[PDB]
């Protein structure tokens, strides 16, 4: 938590999440529907199985 | 390709001739016909946690 302790926090392995996630956002409906489960979780994961 | 086109010749005698003839010979390209089994279109159904296109 102390910043000042010493953390390496640059580099584009950061950022493929959310950078992916705007690509697919800007693709449209078939991406989102195609990649459903990172954004819409399972009503119930019994059920799931 | 003639066999026999050069031959020993006897000026002195040369008797008899032997007789000769040429061919055609007959190249090929056989004609082979692929394809692909009937692939079925399954619905995503490996949704258990794992995502499926």
């Amino acid at each position: 938590d102390s910043n000042n302790i010493k953390y390496v926090r640059e580099d584009a392995k950061k950022m493929h999440k959310l950078w992916a996630h705007i690509r697919m956002a800007m693709e449209g409906s078939r991406a989102i529907k195609d990649n459903a489960k990172e954004f819409v979780p399972h009503p119930d994961n019994t059920k799931a199985t | 390709k003639i066999q026999g086109l050069v031959r020993p010749r006897d000026p002195y005698s040369n008797a008899d001739v032997a007789a000769k003839d040429l061919r055609q010979l007959v190249d090929n390209t056989i004609k082979v016909a692929s394809g692909t089994p009937p692939i079925n279109i399954p619905p995503s159904m490996l949704r258990w946690i794992q995502k499926n296109p």
